[PDB]
RNA sequence: GGAUAGUGGCCUACCAUGGUUUCAACGGGUAACGGGGAAUAAGGGUUCGAUUCCGGAGAGGGAGCCUGAGAAACGGCUACCACAUCCAAGGAAGGCAGCAGGCGCGCAAAUUACCCAAUCCUAAUUCAGGGAGGUAGUGACAAUAAAUAACGAUACAGGGCCCAUUCGGGUCUUGUAAUUGGAAUGAGUACAAUGUAAAUACCUUAACGAGGAACAAUUGGAGGGCAAGUCUGGUGCCAGCAGCCGCGGUAAUUCCAGCUCCAAUAGCGUAUAUUAAAGUUGUUGCAGUUAAAAAGCUCGUAGUUGAACUUUGGGCCCGGUUGGCCG
RNA sequence: GGACUUUUACUUUGAAAAAAUUAGAGUGUUCAAAGCAGGCGUAUUGCUCGAAUAUAUUAGCAUGGAAUAAUAGAAUAGGACG
RNA sequence: GCCCGUCGCUAGUACCGAUUGAAUGGCUUAGUGAGGCCUCAGGAUCUGGGA
């Protein structure tokens, strides 16, 4: 029968088995260590609030040549720190050293994006307002 | 690799395009009146057939 | 337009088994409009911290505009 | 503490997202009933989708099992009763096939077209939504109305409105006040 | 025996040495209250359930207990621990995981409003009380219906078609039109009546309320997957794009825009999770010579599995339910 | 009423079975998601159809089957019937 | 052509590691032990042995 057990009373074995073997299943095994709430700096939760640290200039992979504007956040949650990068042309112009800014994923489930090194968590607001709207313009940054 | 890399040059190209306002045209049907115009368009009165057939064509 | 009808066999039965918003929206029965419902409630409360009829107290605490 | 309201949705949206048959093929019916939604044929695909789904088991029951019986005659009935089953194909197995068509041809909106009335499908959605065309005294707005059977005799516009006497309107009576306010006293 | 409402190592005294475990005890984890159920649609499954109903547990943490039919009760008391308020410094007082409201936490969640009219609950009780519950406010959680326009005339242009020796337009409408034509209707505003405990909205409905300056639809995308340009301008491996493959180093089908076009549309994008796709967890149903994978070899307990044979054949009656041909 | 009975699996039919959800019948909430209403007249003293059914499985209960697969039997006869 | 490792740069992750390191939580020995309950007493006062 190459392998299993056919019996009609071998289903504890084929459960077992099974089990065992749901540990190869990368999804699974992530699932029930928790690797989500233990490591990963968002909580496992969607996103994260931060605080800018410093803005870094993140130097492109091969073969593409470029310098990717990015930030380095604490988060508040967790002082974890991160680097995210700050999406479309001029933006990081919006952005500024001690603001509050809010960091996603990077839809790539963990793992970095394109050309980016290191960058797993892009920039969706600062100072409550979001870069999109300030990047169209149709809303302007806060006073403090 | 590098990460201190310049920030001089944030914005460059967008900042450099000239602007060109958009311009006034007709306003657009919404609602059902656009599925219907966009059926006139594409069945009924039909348009050019050069071997099959083309919806967004410029210099053809 | 559908609705409900009710007849009562007398006038007295109607101001007796109608309920009295009803006979309000008539003219069969006044309004005796009231303090707020929660007016109302904290004027229980204040009342509780009362034991007895209260006039005793207020001589007692009339004492008091001498200390 | 209150009891859960029930609901559902109505629809249901296709897997390929970008199939270009498809895409014409549904842009046709549109242009054909007067719809102003993918969704109004998503709606409908959905409607058939159970339809046959139910149809489908039933077969799979043997001939003259009790629920199939019943449970099928039901679904035939309702589906003769409102113009979308012919009277000939009329025992499921023709339930089984039953088009998208043959459901968007029994709309409020077409019926109120098919028989002159309104000489455009669109000229159908307007009216309908705008108070004229009823079915008793009873006023529908709703171009997605399903004209049973014994009512298409009674498609017709409202006693009120224009159209189906009443008064003209204020946009005419409006009119009517520049007449007899600029040309009299 | 004691204790209990009462059985019982529940507890005590004497006595004995038992009880559970690879058919996984015992221990650890749980970002675990259990169930009715939810999501995903060939089937088999996978994942989820704090949360409208049932059960359980708790009232900052522990323990103790009074009353009472019923509590080991917290909008009861007592003590300790932790918080924490008032003071005349002697003292006194508090427990929102009720309703609302505030701080904090954070990606994450609404009014310090109205009423017992309904639904029902309690009391000595038709009457009182009920932040139970109902009403409205906040509310793009989800779900339903579905406005943003409909019809004519005209001006050339057509394709039709009868004729074509050859002008052509003239009727049956295909419709692109920079002058036109009157009709229609609620979005809203609002007498009134209706609604309601009173209001509000809805359902009704006087008077008002549509021509582009609206009463003006969005959100993404247009190289491939993948529906839609090799248009024009800008930048020049910079800025930026790109889930993935890939674009950008001067004629960029990909960036920044203009134009036009596509898709879904009162909605559409993004992030995270899960489900389908996944026969990449395989019971159905995987793969293992060389792609990841047969233990160096044999014995072997648990476990799974395990050749054939024992009343079969023949005879008779009984009454059912479809279906035929007749009715 | 007495006196005695090898032991199981499987399968069948049925009882016991909360509602809401689900599947689904009936009913024109104007349509629909819903709701469980409603429908007829003498609409002046009232007539009337409803508020179904299915699923609900493991285990326990109750009944029928006796294929398939187990269990037990008489060999130091301490066998069986009277 | 492909290609291996040491050595050097930037940045990131996790490991080891003196500190007999630190924090939270659940149980818990020994010692001290509030309180109410039950019980041996007590008897301000106040009745007909009892409260
Ligand atoms: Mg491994
Ligand atoms: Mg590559
Ligand atoms: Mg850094
Ligand atoms: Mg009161
Ligand atoms: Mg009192
Ligand atoms: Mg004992
Ligand atoms: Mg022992
Ligand atoms: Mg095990
Ligand atoms: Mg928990
Ligand atoms: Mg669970
Ligand atoms: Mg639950
Ligand atoms: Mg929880
Ligand atoms: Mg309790
Ligand atoms: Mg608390
Ligand atoms: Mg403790
Ligand atoms: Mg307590
Ligand atoms: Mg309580
Ligand atoms: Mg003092
Ligand atoms: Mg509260
Ligand atoms: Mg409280
Ligand atoms: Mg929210
Ligand atoms: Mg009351
Ligand atoms: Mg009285
Ligand atoms: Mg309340
Ligand atoms: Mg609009
Ligand atoms: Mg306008
Ligand atoms: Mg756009
Ligand atoms: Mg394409
Ligand atoms: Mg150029
Ligand atoms: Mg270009
Ligand atoms: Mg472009
Ligand atoms: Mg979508
Ligand atoms: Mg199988
Ligand atoms: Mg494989
Ligand atoms: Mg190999
Ligand atoms: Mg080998
Ligand atoms: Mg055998
Ligand atoms: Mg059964
Ligand atoms: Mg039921």
């Amino acid at each position: 029968g190459k392998g299993k057990p056919r019996g009609l009373n071998s289903a504890r074995k084929l459960r077992v088995h099974r089990r065992n073997n749901r540990w190869a299943e990368n999804n699974y095994k992530k699932r029930l260590l928790g690797t989500a709430f233990k490591s990963s700096p968002f909580g496992g939760s969607s996103h994260a609030k931060g605080i800018v640290l410093e803005k870094l200039g993140i130097e492109s992979k091969q073969p593409n040549s470029a310098i990717r504007k990015c930030v380095r956040v604490q988060l508040i949650k967790n002082g974890k720190k991160v680097t995210a990068f700050v999406p479309n042309d001029g933006c990081l112009n919006f952005v500024d050293e001690n603001d509050e800014v809010l960091l996603a994923g990077f839809g790539r489930k963990g793992k970095a994006k394109g050309d980016i090194p290191g960058v797993r968590f892009k920039v969706v607001k600062v100072s409550g307002v979001s870069l999109l709207a300030l990047w169209k313009e149709k809303k302007e940054k806060p006073r403090s | 690799a590098k990460v201190h890399g310049s920030l001089a040059r944030a914005g460059k190209v967008k900042s450099q395009t000239p602007k060109v306002e958009k311009t006034e045209k007709p306003k657009k049907p919404k609602g059902r009146a656009y599925k219907r115009l966009l059926y006139t368009r594409r069945f009924v009165n039909v348009t050019l057939v050069n071997g099959k057939r083309r919806m967004n064509p410029g210099p053809s | 337009s559908v609705g409900f009808g009710l007849v009562y066999n007398s006038v007295a039965e109607a101001k007796k088994f109608e309920p009295t918003y009803r006979l309000v929206r008539y003219g069969l029965a006044e309004k005796v409009e009231k303090a707020s419902r929660q007016q109302r409630k904290q004027k229980k409360n204040r009342d509780k911290k009362i034991f007895g009829t209260g006039k005793r107290l207020a001589k007692k605490v009339a004492r008091r505009n001498a200390d | 503490p209150r009891a859960p309201r029930t609901y559902s949705k109505t629809y249901s949206t296709p897997k390929r997202p970008y199939e270009s048959s498809r895409l014409d093929a549904e842009l046709k019916l549109a242009g054909e009933f007067g719809l102003k939604n993918k969704k109004e044929i998503y709606r409908i695909s959905f409607q058939l989708s159970k339809i046959r789904r139910a149809a489908r088991d039933l077969l799979t029951r043997d001939e003259k099992d009790p629920k199939r019986l019943f449970e099928g005659n039901a679904l035939i009935r309702r589906l003769v009763r409102v113009g979308v089953l012919s009277e000939d194909k009329k025992k499921l197995d023709y339930v089984l096939a039953l088009k998208v068509e043959d459901f968007l041809e029994r709309r409020l909106q077409t019926q109120v077209y098919k028989l002159g009335l309104a000489k455009s499908v669109h000229h159908a959605r307007v009216l309908i939504t705008q108070r004229h065309i009823a079915v008793g005294k009873q006023i529908v707005n709703i171009p997605s109305f399903m004209v049973r059977l014994d009512s298409e005799k009674h498609i017709d516009f409202a006693p009120t409105s224009p159209f189906g006497g009443a008064r003209p309107g204020r946009v005419a009576r409006r009119n009517a006040a520049r007449k007899a306010e600029a040309s009299g006293e």
